[PDB]
């Protein structure tokens, strides 16, 4: 009977989810104690320099906080879903806010990487590894948090696949979307912190809603441009503005391969407009300013991405319209004299 | 013990995880295909000396261009995978993957790896490809791409039957043992 099969397949996903959660917790711990705590061990102090000891928080980011969360809350909560795996979605929904800690770890990861590029050879590490009987280096364990947050989505999608007829399929779908939401937010923010040359508080632009690289043409009113040959710009869609930056693929020393973005201009959402369809190319749309006196023809890599941007811009323009509506309604009620 | 870092990249659904599990457990996951493959250390013998073949999966990170590169530092060899029954995954090899590992790891060699070759004989699969003017990717076409993208070699395998599977990793170990070299235009 198909029901029995799916129930059995649901069990397999729960087992993998639970077994992998445990290995994850144990692995963070063996490194927190086998490396981090060892940086403050007198018996070891003669193998590590003080420069490295002070950069401990940069090397491990907030791994301890992550460990504590999983080892005191999440693992325990997953274990309470064993008898009914379909309800594991609720489990995630209840802790969505807690996962926000992954943003911190991910934003710091490249920083930690830079440090590891210079002290990976350090005798302290080679020593700690021998004591642990580990065959893989520390940085490989430092990747685990990044790898873990990017599997939950896979696991939830799988559970959902075997729970389409289960009471709880809705929570699974919402948990999946929410987890994908956090992964998107974190990934998006990695681009944001790489913006340079911006005079002001990026936090005042409101939430970052979308980011991506695009080919862009300009069709500004008569009286940097890209009239015929498109220019490359990385756009950041915030609630209050659209930022245009130029990707600085240029490097230096100790080559960080992650490119940075040089701020070029900002379009205030209050005067932004959009054009959903462009002739000849289904993946093009337009973002114009001050009623088309400035027009940017954006070419998305895919039609789906174009749609994602049009929808997000429209949600923002819609909320802007309602906000003004409400505003001109309260001060309109001032007819009290 | 010297370590060889091997990172498996490629589109989601091309069998990256399955491939790694099949190779490390020596048996295809018959009942349930696991979703997770944690960093694995495989001791391998080279010149009568023990080496650690470190295997890294990237499944789940395909859609995140800022988290995804975090796995690349100090990679000794990349496995750029695409499913032989998925033309779009093959196109992404050229449009997305090689350009990316080439940027982050200029001196790191990579192999073009065609997966799921068993599906070239799966009726259902070929029928779906048919209802879209598509046919499976042929070894010849893949070998040309490998040549043009300066990949060390093109290799294909099946996680299911394990045909070609072990050879993929042997080739990866060989490519990694090569001295730091700039991409080269192979012959043939």
């Amino acid at each position: 009977e198909e029901e029995e099969s799916l129930a059995i397949l649901r069990r397999h996903v729960m087992n993998e989810l639970l077994d992998t959660e445990r290995a994850y917790v144990e692995e963070l711990l063996c490194v927190l104690e086998g490396y981090a705590a060892e940086m403050d061990n007198p018996l070891m102090a003669h193998l590590i320099s003080t420069g490295l000891q002070n950069k401990k928080n940069i090397l491990f980011g907030n791994m301890e906080e992550i460990y504590h969360f999983h080892n005191r809350i999440f693992l325990r909560e997953l274990e309470s879903c064993i008898d009914c795996p379909e309800l594991v979605g609720r489990c995630f929904l209840e802790r969505m806010e807690e996962f926000q800690i992954y943003e911190k770890y991910c934003q710091n990861k490249p920083r930690s990487e830079s440090l590891w590029r210079q002290c990976s050879d350090c005798p302290f590490f080679q020593e700690c590894q021998k004591k642990l009987d580990h065959k893989l280096s520390l940085d490989s364990y430092l990747l685990k948090p990044v790898q873990r947050i990017t599997k939950y989505q896979l696991l939830l999608k799988e559970m959902l696949k075997y729970s389409k007829h289960c009471e709880g399929a809705e929570d699974l779908q919402e948990a999946l979307s929410s987890i994908l939401g956090i992964l998107k937010a974190v990934n998006d923010s990695m681009h944001l912190i790489a913006i340079t040359g911006y005079d002001g508080n990026l936090g005042d632009l409101g939430k970052l809603l979308m980011q991506g690289s695009f080919s862009v043409w300009t069709d500004h009113k008569k009286g940097e441009l890209a009239r015929f040959k498109p220019m490359q710009r990385h756009l950041f869609l915030h609630e209050k503005a659209v930022l245009f930056c130029k990707k600085r693929e240029e490097n230096g020393e100790g080559y960080e391969k992650a490119p940075s973005y040089s701020y070029k201009q900002s379009l205030n959402m209050t005067a932004v407009g959009i054009t959903e369809n462009v002739k000849g190319d289904t993946k093009k749309f337009e973002i114009w300013y001050n009623a088309r006196e400035e027009v940017y023809i954006i070419q998305a890599p895919t039609p789906e991405i174009k749609a994602a941007w049009v929808n997000a811009i429209r949600k923002v323009l819609t909320s802007q319209l309602q906000a003004c509506r409400e505003a001109s309604q309260h001060r309109a009620l001032e007819q009290s004299h | 013990m010297q370590t060889i870092k091997c990172v498996v990249v490629g589109d989601g659904a091309v069998g990256k995880t399955c491939l790694l599990i099949s190779y490390t457990t020596n048996k295809f996951p018959s009942e349930y295909v696991p979703t997770v493959f944690d960093n694995y250390a495989v001791t391998v013998m080279i010149g009568g000396e023990p080496y650690t073949l470190g295997l890294f999966d990237t499944a789940g990170q395909e859609d995140y261009d800022r988290l995804r590169p975090l796995s690349y530092p100090q990679t000794d060899v990349f496995l750029v995978c695409f499913s032989v029954v998925s033309p779009s995954s093959f196109e992404n090899v050229k449009e997305k993957w090689v350009p990316e590992i080439t940027h982050h790891c200029p001196k790191t060699p990579f192999l073009l790896v065609g997966t799921q070759i068993d599906l070239r004989d799966d009726p259902s699969t070929i029928e779906k490809l048919a209802k879209n003017k598509q046919k499976p990717i042929t070894p010849e076409t893949a070998e040309k791409l490998a040549r043009d993208l300066k990949a060390v070699k093109y290799v294909e395998c099946s996680a299911l039957t394990q045909k070609g599977l072990k050879n993929v990793f042997d080739e990866a170990i060989l490519a990694a043992l090569e001295p730091p070299e700039p991409k080269k235009s192979r012959r043939s």
